[PDB]
RNA sequence: AAACCAUAGUUAUGACGAUUGCUCUUUCCCGUGCUGGAUCGAGUAACCCAAUGGAGCUUACUAUUCUUGGUCCAUGGAUU
RNA sequence: AGUCUCCCACCAAUUCGUAUGCGGAAAACGUAAUGAGAUUUAAAAAUAAUUGUUUAAAUCAACUCAUUAAGGAGGAUGCCC
């Protein structure tokens, strides 16, 4: 008669303070996870490599990383511990947790892609009850 | 309300002149932190025990606080504290707090060895004890000690922004910090960032992250930075300010002139507040009949 | 001192486990002690004169105090039945048609004038307040002002933990060691306030009117007020935890 | 308000990989070729070193730094291969994964780390050693008939 | 007492016949797993769901403890099963269960595609359900399948042999353990060693703290091992005799 | 050469899971109300830890860092 | 927890042979009625233990000290009667 946690949501952003070189060298979505992979690697072994997340809505310094509750302190200690050295950009770059939320419900803007991902999660959030 | 206690200054000894290039970049990280988000930054400036100190008093604060942090504080919109640490090691006979004490407003210490930290506990009036995270503790701290001294004033501080400078200090980082939370109760701490440069700042949830996985939790971790840093921020400004804490030149009419909060009114080359009158004697007693 | 201990240390090692452990924790006794272990007349009859006046003084302050507090609700009863709202009024109303109850009552019109002059004047000349204003010590005033006496001053409640004490003002007659005694007025209030020091701060204004106009801000902490040296100095403090002041910092 | 400490013995054994020669498959028999004994080249710093550099490999950063604030070996000899080692109530598990996660010497191969008793004291620990030693002469004293 | 269900035979295919090396390497980790302490020692061969199964019963099993193991059995005092796994890719070249369930005792299954796992939780009579831990999953493990096949008695295995191989597998074999975790919610969890050499076995404490730090509480690990393991090798002894 | 003896006994009192009960807040119902019932949540604290046994006294504890009972010539509002 | 006190062998008695407000083997132990007291005091501070603050000093509340030996009978007063 309880609720089971099955991830986190986690709202990092990459923020670095040169306008003048963040303008010019642009970010991607391989980029994140590089350094993901990066800072899980320098800070911990394979312990923190063996983290289970994905990556949902990027954008230009905005990404949303839904991490296991049972690895949220591994992975939001990691997060902000590690500082990107000579992997895309001269200019180092850090992130920074803007909140955390565990039931789905977060504001940012009037866009869409929240919603769809809202279906597929309802389409099975009713599975894995019923189920 | 948060509070970083821990800023360091470019500068170790008075024979040493600071560059425009690090008071640059102080101010970029100063527009950092008020960026994401504070309300509380103390500027810390470190100075070793053993060597003379200079016999001046207008020329042993090279902070400035109204020439350029007045200058920027009108467009930043928060207030700035001077604090010094002592770093003590042998009981030296250089010792003329009297001067320092009342020149500065907080005053915290730096011990290596058992007897200064002893004599720093137990005669000598400071603030905050701060403990080498980059070096090896110097014994085995006791409980006794620490809680007597966190009831009679002075609690410990931990510097979670030491941990972004090398690979090999964040064991020793850990191993001190793990230990001081053991032997301390968890009752005296307060945490401080001690980055140089805005490159190595976080927010207030990386900070509660990094401690509760430290060891702390994250609910005594808040309270520590909202009341148990306006009260030893308020200690370190009455002591100095009024006298033995009996008598306060700070009127606070409202909820913002505050012997912490107003910092641009109160005079700080003398201690008088000139205010036109607003207390007579034939004014209605209850302010909620007294109508102006 | 070699054989003794080589032979005590062999003596160890069959009761003790661990012979050479009493010579490190300095467990073997070199010694032992054995010993049993081991014009006065007018000062007399001025001491009582004062133990009496004291005495009875107390006791006249308590019955003072209680008469105002009954003279208070009963005036203010009448008044509210007497269709009377103006002080100017009620007070001539009592006095024609209550002539007891009046040599009672206090008259806040002749407690202003007095006290507020001559605290000001004393408190003026103490802290040298003088045509020019460079002539000041902050940590000497505060010395003083510690050391200063407050037996009728004029104080307000400025902060507090109850948030219906703050905003009093009123001359004192008297400074006790818990409450704080003053008397304020209203259009019809005339109560003699009785507050608690434990959690408030108050605040006193000295005028300054030389050519501008001009006050010093200075205020009082009536947690830390009651451990104060009185008149004198030379009184060892203890720091107590500075940490029951966070009224001050919340609101 | 106290500091619990928390010892693991460990053992150090050589399975018999060689597929050229038959086996003698009993008790005893099994027992003598699993314990035959140490090489030379065993000590204590050589131990320590060998499973830090393991654990910082395996766990990370963090990981090695949070259980290297009290880890020591007590008591360890190379007659028998049987060692102890301190360490703290909370990483405890850290330190058993760490000796199962232990791989070979720099020099000595094929080798097996096996940890049998864990406990905050140490005088249990050389009990349950003195009763092992006691239990292993009984299979030796029956098979020697 | 501990069992083991993971041990396997050096042999792949049916025209693979044995090596009496191989026989000898089995010899030597049996009485590794003996000598670091266990009672119940089940044996695995794989075979692919392509090959050809033969026409016969009296050969379905290239083993046969009775006349191999027959003599350890007895002499150092533990026992042996017979347990085969279905590396199964595609419903094809199949549809044959009563007869492979007769010879054996217990049956397993490899499922590496997306209608492998389907086609494992809709008809078939497996015991345990087993991934390729060294290399990558099929696609995703997710909570509609495994929780239908736990809550039916199909259980989960977990190979913790698989990571010793080598160091580049294990981080495959990390985030393949931890997702399987996540998804069978922590219930139907056994584990197994799948060494063919005496030099990758540990004992009971080693594989509980690895267990511990991966995700798995200490009551499900000794529980769930011990009392599913029992009785994985109940219902299929029971089965193998009526 | 032992007297070796604790419904914990020599600084051990571990790891999690589940259930009931208590505080306030969120809502519903019969009949205002009920040691009323049912969800949506949080909290179950702080002081500190035995080393042979018992009694007395003093000193630390309970602020979104669990609670309970009463008193107050303490103040704040309302009726007579 | 605490540098506090005491019991853990007896002694028709150089052995606190102590019928002393009550209870108690003892306690630098609990509590009850009355009067007084504040470095001008029996004693607390601004020339044995414990406690961050460490009794009071308008009234109440709290601390200290100074008195009240157990049981039975007669008279007087006050209450239900
Ligand atoms: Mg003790």
């Amino acid at each position: 008669k309880k609720t089971f946690r099955e991830w986190q949501y986690f709202k990092l952003s990459i923020t670095s303070f040169d306008q003048d070189v963040d303008d010019a060298h642009a970010i991607d979505q391989m980029t994140w996870r590089q350094w993901l992979n990066n800072a899980l690697k320098r800070s911990y072994g394979i312990f923190g490599e063996g983290v289970e997340y994905s990556f949902l809505h990027v954008d230009d310094k905005l990404a949303y990383i839904r991490v296991n509750h049972a690895d949220k302190d591994t992975f939001s200690s990691s997060i902000s511990t590690y500082i990107s050295t000579d992997e895309l950009v001269g200019s180092p770059l850090t992130v920074s947790i803007l909140q955390e939320s565990s039931s789905l419900r977060l504001l940012e803007v009037t866009d869409d892609d929240r919603l769809w991902l809202k279906k597929v999660m309802e389409e099975e959030e009713q599975d894995c009850k019923c189920i | 309300m948060l509070v970083d206690l821990n800023v360091p200054w470019p500068q170790n000894s008075y024979a040493d002149k600071v560059t425009s290039q690090a008071v640059n970049n102080l101010i970029k990280t100063l527009s950092t932190l008020h960026m994401l988000g504070y309300t509380h930054i103390a500027i810390n400036f470190t100075v070793n025990h053993s060597e003379k100190f200079p016999n001046d008093v207008k020329l042993l604060n090279p902070i400035d606080i109204k020439r350029r942090f007045g200058e920027l504080m009108d467009r930043t919109g928060l207030k700035l504290y001077s604090r010094i640490t002592l770093i003590i090691d042998d009981p030296s006979k250089g010792q003329s707090l009297s001067k320092i004490s009342q020149a500065f407003d907080i005053v915290a210490a730096l011990p290596i060895s058992e007897k200064g930290l002893t004599l720093s506990t137990t005669n000598l009036d400071i603030d905050l004890l701060t403990f080498q995270y980059g070096s090896r503790l110097p014994t085995f701290l006791k409980h006794k000690s620490i809680c007597s001294c966190v009831n009679r004033g002075v609690k410990l501080e931990i510097v979670y922004g030491y941990a972004l400078r090398d690979v090999q200090a964040r064991r020793q980082f850990v191993s001190n910090v793990r230990s001081v939370i053991r032997s301390s109760r968890s009752r005296g701490i307060v945490i401080g960032s001690g980055a140089m440069s805005p490159l190595e700042c976080r927010n207030i949830l990386g900070v509660t992250s990094l401690i509760k996985n430290l060891g702390l939790p994250s609910d005594r971790c808040s309270k520590a930075m909202g009341d148990l840093a306006s009260l030893v921020l308020l200690n370190g400004r009455l002591r100095n300010k009024s006298h033995k804490q009996t008598i306060v030149t700070g009127g606070g009419s409202g909820n913002g002139d505050d012997v912490v909060n107003d910092v641009q009114g109160i005079d700080d080359v003398q201690t008088i507040k000139v205010v036109k009158r607003s207390m007579d004697a034939e004014q209605l007693g209850h302010a909620s009949k007294r109508h102006k | 001192d070699r054989t003794q201990t080589f032979i005590k240390d062999c003596l160890f090692t069959k009761c003790l486990e661990d012979p050479e452990k009493p010579f490190n924790e300095n467990r073997f006794q070199d010694t032992l002690l054995l010993l049993p272990t081991d014009e006065s007349a007018d000062k007399q009859l001025e001491k009582r004169d004062y133990q009496r006046i004291n005495k009875n003084s107390k006791i006249a302050l308590r019955e003072y105090i209680n008469n105002c507090k009954k003279n208070t609700k009963k005036c203010l009863k009448l008044a509210y039945e007497n269709k009377i709202t103006d002080k100017e009024d009620l007070l001539h109303y009592i006095e024609e048609k209550h002539p007891t109850i009046y040599e009672s009552l206090p008259q806040y019109v002749d407690f202003v004038p007095m006290y507020k002059e001559l605290w000001i004047n004393y408190i003026k000349e103490l802290l040298n307040i003088t045509k020019n204003l460079k002539t000041f010590n902050g940590s000497l005033a505060l010395l003083k002002l510690s050391m200063a006496d407050y037996n009728g001053a004029l104080l307000r409640v400025t902060k507090s933990k109850n948030k219906t004490l703050i905003g009093l003002q009123g001359i004192v007659i008297w400074d006790s060691q818990k409450f704080f005694i003053m008397i304020v007025k209203g259009n019809i209030i005339d109560e003699i306030k009785c507050i608690p020091k434990k959690g408030t701060v108050f605040q006193f204004e000295i005028p300054i009117s030389d050519d501008d106009d001009s006050a010093l801000r200075y205020s009082i902490l009536g947690d830390r007020f009651k451990y104060r040296s009185v008149d004198r100095a030379g009184r060892k403090f203890k720091s107590r935890r500075c940490d029951d002041m966070l009224y001050y910092i919340q609101n | 308000v106290r500091l619990k400490s928390r010892y693991i013995l460990f053992e150090i054994i050589f399975p018999p990989t060689d597929t050229n020669v038959e086996e003698s498959v009993s008790k005893a028999d099994i027992l003598l070729s699993h314990h035959r004994a140490s090489p030379a080249d065993v000590s204590i710093k050589s131990i320590l070193q060998e499973i830090r550099r393991s654990l910082s490999l395996n766990l990370g950063d963090y990981g090695s730094a949070k259980c290297n604030s009290l880890l020591q070996l007590k008591y360890f000899s190379n007659k028998t291969s049987t060692g102890i080692i301190r360490c703290h109530r909370e990483d405890c598990d850290l330190v058993i994964m760490a000796l199962m996660l232990m791989s070979k010497i720099g020099d000595v191969d094929g080798l097996i780390v096996n940890p049998v008793k864990v406990s905050g004291t140490i005088k249990k620990i050389e009990q349950f050693a003195m009763r092992r030693n006691s239990k292993i002469l009984n299979i030796i004293k029956c098979s020697q008939s």
